[PDB]
């Protein structure tokens, strides 16, 4: 039901996002690590947006087990 | 001593008289503000078994 | 009342502080001239283009809501006034164009000047110029923007009753619209002569 | 410290920043307001004319952004060592939407509220309430356009 | 449906429905303005319309049956919203560096130290993504900005104004074409026409390599009203031996554009009829040609909030997550977003979707219709049966 | 000044109620009903004008003069709750000070029914709407005025108005019920003045404090000529049953309560030219609706005020008394006095 | 320099260019407004006696026209160059309030009149000729300012 | 600049000037304006007491003509070189004339309002009425007196 | 200039001279006013009283020629050199004169109104009403009879 | 101590702290108080919507605490020694919130107040009541937005 | 005595000492004075509730409360010698609790005086008036911390 569908599409785009973002602070992206007021250390973050973004992918999985039945 | 003087300097002024009509101009707005009252009529149920 | 009686208070003020200085030989310390010479001659001018377009778009405003309020009265038995009296809401916006040509003729005026020549004798002209340009354009657009609009409610009403009484009101409509012209013309007078700041 | 860049001349952006978005929300909250009471009378009886009259609330609640805009402007302009020009030129900006958005706050008010209260007795009567409401909301940018040219002659040529 | 609530068209005139279709949603990305944003709007069109036959049998309730009704104008409204955003170069207030930047930055300096940039060539398809995170930003998107407006103001208008030639030739009415067409034509192609084409001549022209200094276009077009046959600064030859003209060609097409109409008429009491209403129909449209243009820059103002919220939005949720580390670290990034993902599909996306939905209305139906539309139809409503909801 | 402040709240309603009025019947659209021959004909008629499709729900048979004015009057009263449902403030007072008046009426019709014991239902249909409060059919149990004071009269707004009313018997009567009505009209024609006089701004107030002066007249006179059935009255009672707004008051005051004939009544009319040859000549009562269009009449001149809501309604019911007085005049086939119903409009 | 011109000069002639116009403007309008509330308001009844009651409303148009030639005439005696006394600024000044509450308390008079005069011509049309006669005395006191702002500005050069 | 003579003294004189003009027509204003409706009003029902009963309007108008009499006055004996002296005496000729003048209108106005409702009704009264607007006119006469002997002095006698 | 001898002193003087008859023409206004009014409701019906009854509008004048003998002789008092002991006693005549001639028009034209109309139903109360008016009338008196003394007492002894 | 960094600098930046809390009160306080007696009155009868009507108390509990976030921001940026132009930004950094949730807690009051009555009668105005809460409440936001990017920029480039 | 400490620092502790009790106290008692009168006209008929209907009185009991404990920790750290900033930051917190617990004895009072009413009448609304009411004391409650936080920072590095 609608419930669902809120966790899932927030969840399907917030892997997408959040995948992005960590293969840019990884590479060093000049509009992200670039200015002085960006965090320094790339991978050390990069490290940190893979684990967040599993988070995501097991409520898009779980509950989309859910909207299937 | 060719100034104003030491306490109501020209920069003072000008940062007072500023301030009154920036402050004088809330003062009118929330009159106009205040005087809102709901129409309660029209919320209201009202019924009476003469006409109705 | 209260607000009322603060209103006597500053006039009592004003006179005791108008004494204490004078009987005991410091009258001249009071000298409004001074803070005509020092104040920056950049804070009058952006206050004319300011109230210019401040107390004129109030004027349109404020005759709107006087016309628009009536006519959706009358339209609600004669429905087909929307679009023939719609005139009045024309003469009611007029103004604000006025005021907002006058700022940006003066915002051309603003310029930097040095800090030699700031005080002198053509930049004291200058903001003291615009600054009344600014009030009586503003003031006089403001007043014309209620007079319309009164007068854009009678005629709305009329207009429902006969027909045939609409245009015999805009003879004085049209008239309360001249006003909100003769400070356009005024206020450039004034400042037609008026150079920008060096 | 200078003649030019005293230290009280920022006195003037700050309070042009908070001047425009200030007036503009009382504008915007009586013409909230003033509406708000009309929709939920009217939609007493006629609960099919609801999503057509929330109109008003909408063009009262773009007078806001008006002021944002201003004063997010002069808030990059601002600096501890600015002159006295540029202190009044962010004051006429702020003085200017503050006080056009603010009538025009409460014109779309009172308009708002008699339009929807026509339309529940006379359907034909929903269009002229927008023509009448459109000269009004005009009046909230015609101050917006003098904030702008104002504050682009902000640091031209300034020492 | 839109054009129809404003008015019923007359009898074999121009339908305005055909240009709204295209107008209406691409005016909305000039606004909203970014890839991300209209990205979103796209899908939940490409789900109603998918679904169709699905949800016609169905019931609904009355906030969906307006989207289920105007499925097709959501679907341009966020195809649009990606073509604009490109140029802008803005994605969820990030920016885009496919291409080469034609600016350039020094080859040595120091932290905390100012630097300006070099150029080198053009950037060709949209802003230069050197622009962002640089201090005099907004002097160049604000100066570009208002001057595609006037310009994109100037054309839709004109375009909607040959739609009036394009019917006193279907009517056979050639008096209106000499007595109401040209001198409105005359008019503002004097005034504004002169103002958008001195708009593309100032930016062709290199005034650093030439030394002469570049002239401002305020005071060019106010001297010549008040101090004609006079300049400041001078943008091409000859320029006062035009300006006294047009002033000269817009003074002329008030009165012929007041008296040709209502001689012919007499020449052939009513007369005073024909007389007034021709009356009001100068001093609303010179005024007409002058109140609408200004309101063109509201597309210059919602595309230049659309910005600061979304600037703003991204630095004060989701930049703070990444000075954090650590399980404290990853649970404020997964908090922060679903805060952010929430605002951006309620407040961005909705709010000002609706917001920018009316102006684009609004500049149809007040700026553009306003110059061709009489009115004044009667429906066609004919007589078949149906089924009463009873 | 006038139309400055007022159309900020005040302004939707100035507009109907000038458009309800030009939907009044002119001279000419009466002398349409008078040669009507039935009242068939009458509803083909009406139709014309404002009043349009109000019979739709009425046979050719049940057309009676009775079922015309009951529903003439509830066109009134939906035009009129829906003007009062729409206000606010200052005009909601206003608007509700004109209902004190019509429930008044109503509590002088139930107590009477107490006196002859008949049954509320067939009573309630007579008591008229706008004067309708919760705890108006509790009247109907007792006889006493205390009992019936605090048992349910405390609560509604009339509370102020009985301070000169608590003299009566333990058995109550109708020639006391007359006294008792007639002593609220006394204080709310005077709280009703004294508030005009305060919180409504002018034109309105110049406007009201001459209506309320005519609404104390016809009442002020009226009592002395009532006085001269009876056998006697007591002076001093009289003068606690006069109003003290008028013009009348003081002066001419003195010398109604103290005029024991119909003669000694016209030399205290004669010192003033507003009342001056009513008595002398004709329907006494049809000369004071004469003088009510032409009050009501120079209201409408006026502009941004709220006193044409009060004119609006005594227009309108001088107009359903015209179309009674005709009803009945067709119905019955006398063509006689047919002519005698007012207009200015 | 010049102890009799100094700078602050110029700000005292404005401010009788500016006061001038706003008060006249403001009689201009009251009575043009209340008079045009007493004709529409017997227009539903008499349409006749409306065209020949547009005579309050110029007499009131008449009053801007005082206020406009007294202020042309000092802005013909500004300039930044100009040597500007202080005397020359009061008088301005004056020149600027006389005219301003005469053409006010016009416009004030001819606004209660000319309501009650209308509004009362649907019964009598013999009585045109007072409230004509009326109105006369009611505009002279804006001629009479007038007549002294003048005489003020000329000398104030000489 | 001398200090019996500063620059700042006509500021004085011109106050008195426009004084004399400014609560006189106030005060001939307000009288033509209260009698202005009591004549309209009586007149529908007599309009034969119209060019009779125009008595107050009259005595009205003359206390502005007080107040353009000491104008014109003063105005001969101002100078850009002057006393204070001259300046502070002219200032107590256009007060005095200035708001005794205003009085008429306060009386003026007040009794051509109900003298002239009753005199329709009793033409006896039309010689009652007048007396009570002589003494109402009789004060602003007293204030011109005071104003006369003034000006004589700001002459007499000065540096 | 000199110390007790300065410049400043006239200008309290003509404030003096002025304010004397000032706020004394105020008083006589209202006096002459609400009893004008009393004058023309009861001679309407009685004319026979109509030369009676202008007590009122007499004791109300006079209050105003109180006004005049102080400002005539504080005329002839000034010059451009005098002492402010000169100067602070004529702002001393001037006020008690017209402020306390003030209340005494406040008094006559609130028992005015009422005697009249006491006066037209009961002949014997003329008489009370003038003995009444009599101790209105002399707190106007008490006001010249202090004016005088200082007046007298201006140059007394003086520099 | 300097000129740059005066003595009464912080000032300004206590009466801004302080007014980030005071203003944004009232206006929840408004919101709570006027919506408060809609609840209590249609509750009586249909305790059915109990839990339901609480939102627009909510929405004012919101505002005040777009208060408190801003009074800790700027009292962690307080010092003895600060520039002026800091205490400035600390100024309009507190009224820009203040003085526009003063404003949308009118907004909500007199909605409020409304719609959950007409709800009682017309369950379909719930959907409708809560847009306009929405549009009003957002009014609030816009002020957080502006102190934010001027309490960032209040200690960066300043010495 | 020196120019980071003078002399008139303390003034401003006194008045951060005095205004926190007193803007309380006025609205400890508004909000105590309209719960007084509801709760005394309705437990007259069923007075079986009024142990329960205390709570508007208790929570109201509360806000003074509020208010000293920030006078004593501000009396604690006067002293005739200390500087500006010691002084102005008593102020900020004399103010924050005073006018914030202002509002919520304004908000109590009008609601305690209605929904009390209704708990009489239904007694589902008591567990729904007092939801209210913590919305109402937390007000109170945001003015409290901000007084805490800047007092911590009132005498840490300050000379």
């Amino acid at each position: 039901t609608g419930k669902a569908w809120c966790c899932t599409v927030l969840s399907a785009f917030g892997v997408v996002i959040l995948s992005v973002i960590a293969h840019l602070f990884n590479t060093n992206h000049e509009s992200f690590v670039g200015s002085i007021n960006d965090p320094e250390d790339g991978p050390a973050v990069a490290h940190t947006v893979y684990l967040a973004a599993l988070v995501y992918l097991v409520f898009f999985v779980f509950c989309g087990f859910q909207v299937y039945l | 001593d060719d100034i104003l003087s030491s306490i109501w300097t020209e920069g003072l002024l000008m940062c007072l008289i500023v301030s009154a009509l920036l402050l004088f101009i809330l003062i009118v707005a929330l009159s106009w503000i205040s005087n809102l009252d709901i129409t309660y009529g029209a919320l209201e149920k009202s019924t009476n078994p003469i006409k109705k | 009342s209260f607000s009322h009686f603060l209103y006597y208070l500053v006039l009592i003020v004003v006179i005791v502080y108008g004494l204490y200085k004078l009987f005991t030989g410091h009258g001249s310390d009071i000298n409004f001239g001074k803070f005509l010479l020092r104040t920056s001659p950049y804070m009058w001018a952006n206050l004319g283009i300011a109230l210019c377009v401040g107390l004129s778009v109030v004027g349109a405003a404020w005759g709107i809501f006087i016309t628009g309020s009536s006519m959706i009265g009358a339209g609600v038995r004669a429905p087909r006034i929307t679009t023939k009296n719609l005139i009045s809401i024309i003469f009611c916006e007029v103004v604000a164009i006025y005021g907002l040509i006058i700022a940006i003729v003066f915002s051309s005026k603003l310029t930097v000047a040095t800090a030699e020549n700031m005080y002198s004798k053509s930049n004291l002209y200058t903001g003291y110029s615009l600054f009344w340009a600014g009030i009586t354009v503003g003031a006089s657009n403001l007043i014309c923007g209620i007079a319309v609009g009164i007068t854009g409610a009678t005629a709305a009403i009329s207009d429902a009753a006969d027909s045939a009484l609409f245009v015999k009101i805009l003879v004085i409509e049209i008239f309360g619209s001249i006003l909100g012209l003769l400070g356009l013309i005024v206020g450039l007078l004034m400042a037609g002569k008026a150079s920008e700041f060096q | 410290m200078t003649e030019l860049c005293p230290v009280y001349a920022p006195f003037f952006g700050a309070i042009g920043c908070a001047s425009a978005i200030i007036f503009t929300s009382l504008g915007a909250a009586y013409g909230t307001a003033k509406s708000g009471v009309g929709i939920c009378a009217t939609c007493v009886l006629r609960p099919d004319l609801l999503f057509k009259n929330i109109v008003p609330v909408i063009m009262a609640g773009i007078i806001a952004i008006y002021g944002l805009v201003v004063s997010v402007l002069v808030c990059y302009s601002l600096g501890q060592k600015q002159a006295l020009y540029t202190g009044f030129i962010q004051l006429g900006a702020g003085l200017s939407v503050g006080l056009s958005g603010l009538a025009a706050g409460f014109a779309i008010g009172i308009v708002g509220d008699a339009g929807v209260r026509g339309s529940s007795q006379q359907p034909r009567l929903f269009v002229g309430m927008i023509l009448i409401l459109i000269f009004a909301e005009v009046l909230g940018l015609y101050g917006l356009i003098v904030a702008l040219l104002l504050n682009s002659r902000a640091t031209q040529d300034v020492v | 449906s839109i054009c129809d609530c404003y008015g019923i068209a007359q009898y074999r005139e121009i339908n305005a429905g055909l240009p709204t279709i295209v107008t209406f949603p691409f005016m909305f990305a000039i606004m909203f303005g970014d890839m991300g944003h209209g990205f979103l709007m796209t899908l939940a069109a490409l789900s109603l319309v998918l679904n169709e036959k699905k949800i016609n049998k169905m019931k609904r309730g009355e906030i969906f049956d307006m989207a289920f009704t105007g499925r097709y104008i959501i679907l341009l409204m966020g195809v649009f919203s990606m073509y604009t955003g490109f140029l802008y170069n803005d994605i969820f207030s990030k920016t885009m560096t496919i291409f080469k930047s034609g600016w350039k930055w020094p080859d040595h300096w120091k932290k905390g130290e100012s630097i300006t940039a070099t150029s080198v060539g053009t950037y060709p398809i949209g802003l230069d993504w050197a622009w962002h995170g640089t201090e005099n930003a907004l002097l160049f998107s604000n100066s570009y900005k208002m001057k595609l407006s006037i310009l994109m103001g100037f054309i839709h208008m004109t375009y909607s104004y040959f739609f009036s030639l394009a019917n006193h030739l279907y009517f056979n009415s050639m008096i209106d074409i000499i007595g109401n067409f040209i001198p409105g034509l005359l008019f503002m192609q004097g005034i504004f026409g002169y103002l958008s084409v001195c708009i593309v001549y100032k930016w062709a022209v290199d005034w650093v390599k030439d030394g002469k200094p570049a002239p401002g276009l305020l005071n060019m077009l106010i001297n010549m009203f008040l101090s004609p046959g006079t300049i400041d600064d001078e943008l091409y030859p000859h320029q006062a031996k035009v300006q006294v003209f047009l002033l000269l060609m817009a003074l002329v097409c008030i009165p012929w554009l007041l008296l040709v109409k209502p001689l012919h008429f007499k020449f052939t009491e009513d007369f005073g009829d024909i007389m007034i209403h021709q009356v009001i129909h100068t001093i609303e449209f010179c005024l007409n040609c002058v109140s609408h243009t200004a309101s063109y820059l509201r597309l210059w103002a919602l595309s230049l909030a659309h910005a600061q919220l979304s600037s703003v939005l991204w630095t004060m949720t989701i930049q703070i997550a990444f000075g954090f580390r650590g399980f404290v670290g990853v649970f404020m990034t997964v908090a922060l977003f679903a805060m952010w993902f929430a605002l951006t599909c309620a407040v961005l996306v909705l709010m000002e979707g609706t917001s920018a939905m009316l102006h684009s209305l609004r500049l149809h139906w007040v700026e553009s219709m306003s110059k061709f539309f009489v009115g004044e139809g009667l429906p066609y409503e004919p007589f078949a049966f149906e089924y009463k909801d009873m | 000044m006038e139309g400055v402040y007022f159309n900020i709240d005040n302004g939707f309603i100035e507009g109907v109620v000038r458009g309800y009025r030009n939907g009044l019947l002119s001279n000419n659209q009466y002398i349409n009903l008078t040669q009507c021959d039935t009242l068939e004909d009458l509803k083909l008629q009406l139709s014309s004008t404002d009043y349009g499709n109000f019979l739709s729900s009425v046979s050719s048979e049940s057309l009676t003069t009775s079922l015309i004015q009951e529903y003439a009057s509830s066109k009134l009263y939906h035009e009129f709750n829906y003007i009062r449902d729409q206000s606010s403030g200052s005009t909601r007072k206003f608007m509700d000070y004109i209902t004190y008046g019509y429930m008044i009426d109503n509590v002088a019709l139930m107590i009477t029914g107490t006196i002859h014991d008949r049954d509320k239902g067939e009573i309630l249909q007579r008591c008229h709407p706008l004067g309708w409060f919760d705890t108006l059919p509790t009247l109907s149990v007792a006889t006493d005025l205390e009992s019936l004071y605090e048992t349910v009269l405390v609560d509604t707004p009339l509370a102020p108005y009985f301070k000169n009313c608590f003299d009566t018997a333990e058995e109550l009567d109708d020639m006391n019920i007359e006294i008792i009505r007639n002593k609220l009209y006394k204080a709310y024609l005077e709280d009703f003045y004294n508030f005009v006089t305060e919180e409504i701004p002018e034109p309105a107030k110049e406007c009201m404090q001459t209506l309320l002066g005519f609404e104390a007249d016809r009442r002020s006179i009226n009592i002395a000529l009532n006085s001269l059935q009876s056998s006697d009255i007591d002076p001093d009672l009289k003068s606690d049953l006069l109003p003290n707004i008028g013009k009348l008051y003081p002066l001419a005051t003195f010398h109604l309560a103290q005029a024991q004939d119909f003669e000694g009544v016209r030399a205290a009319l004669a010192n003033v030219y507003e009342y001056r040859g009513f008595l002398e000549t004709g329907n006494l009562e049809d000369h004071f609706y004469q003088l009510e269009m032409e009050l009501c009449r120079d209201a409408f001149t006026q502009q941004f005020a709220i006193s044409t809501v009060w004119a609006w309604m005594k227009s309108k019911e001088q107009e359903v008394r015209n179309i009674t007085w005709i009803a009945e005049c067709i119905a019955q086939n006398q063509r006689e006095r047919i002519n005698n119903y007012i207009s200015v409009y | 320099s010049n102890i009799y011109a100094p700078l602050y000069a110029p700000f005292f002639g404005f401010a009788g260019c500016a006061a001038a116009m706003v008060l006249s403007c403001l009689g201009a309008a009251i009575g043009t407004a209340k008079s045009g509330i007493g004709i529409a308001g017997i227009g539903t009844f008499k349409p006749e006696l409306i065209m020949k009651s547009l005579i309050p409303v110029v007499m009131s148009g008449i009053l801007a026209i005082y206020g406009l030639v007294v202020a042309v005439l000092i802005a013909g005696n500004l300039s930044p160059t100009e040597d500007y006394t202080l005397f020359n600024g009061f008088m301005h000044l004056s020149c600027g309030l006389c005219v301003g509450f005469a053409c006010l308390s016009s416009g004030y008079a001819i606004g209660m009149v000319g309501d009650v005069g209308v509004r009362k011509y649907m019964h009598q049309p013999r009585l045109f000729v007072g409230i004509v006669l009326i109105l006369i005395f009611s505009e002279v006191l804006g001629l009479y300012g007038m007549i002294v702002a003048l005489i003020l500005n000329t000398r104030g050069s000489e």
